[PDB]
């Protein structure tokens, strides 16, 4: 219960930010290698768009 | 010996009737809050749960 | 009837209005009300009738009807 | 500690009862005891004699 109390708080402010920030995105993240194709499919989006 | 520690658990007795009292009327409250807070503040603007 | 302390108190528990709660559904989760919210509830019941309730008789409230079941 | 206390109450006034049944036996065993202080000292009376 120690261990899970020091670790429960930047859990939770890391879990806030997550979810602000894919809900401004239409796809909804779920794992460090979806993030990573996510970038890559913004990267070609912007130099379409320029 | 015995007859005190009952007499201890009258006194302990009256002091849970107030705390119970407490208890029911905060929640009166919190339902009015609630209600009005659905307002799209409470979504992540004001529970700040972190 | 006597029944009318119940199904107020419910409500201003819940936030429900009296005629919301149907016999058949349950607190736990049909109704919204977490562990808190049930325990909340049954102990403003407790206050209301100046009674008690073991927390064994206390658990078997988990359905609409049992609050008036055990109460007449 | 509400029903423990009522439990206590119960065994309390078990071992209660039981004592009042041995203080009984007591004043018995004291009336006993007057009775045999007596034929003691009826028996020395008697050697005497």
């Amino acid at each position: 219960i120690q261990s899970l109390t020091a670790r429960a708080p930047v859990w939770l402010a890391a879990q806030d930010t997550l979810n602000q920030l894919c809900e401004q995105s239409g796809e909804t993240l779920a794992s460090s290698n979806d993030v990573t194709e996510y970038m890559q499919q913004l990267l070609e989006r912007e130099r379409e768009a320029t | 010996e015995m007859e005190n520690v009952q007499k201890k658990l009258r006194k302990l007795e009256r002091d849970y009737y107030q705390i119970r009292e407490q208890v029911v009327s905060a929640k009166a409250g919190w339902c009015a809050v609630m209600r009005m807070v659905k307002d799209n503040g409470v979504e992540r603007r004001l529970h700040r749960r972190e | 009837t006597i029944e009318e302390r119940v199904k107020k108190i419910i409500g201003e528990q819940l936030g429900v209005k009296q005629e919301e709660v149907t016999n058949n559904a349950s607190f736990v989760e049909d109704l919204g009300a977490d562990s808190l919210d049930t325990v909340e509830l049954v102990m403003a019941l407790e206050e209301e009738f100046d009674t008690e309730i073991p927390d064994e008789e206390a658990e078997k409230i988990t359905t609409v009807q049992a609050a008036i079941d055990y109460i007449n | 500690s509400h029903k423990q206390l009522a439990t206590e109450q119960y065994r309390h006034v078990e071992m209660a009862r039981e004592l009042a049944e041995q203080s009984g036996a007591s004043s018995d065993l004291e009336t006993d005891h007057q009775a045999a202080s007596d034929h003691l000292n009826l028996v020395q009376t008697a050697m005497r004699q």
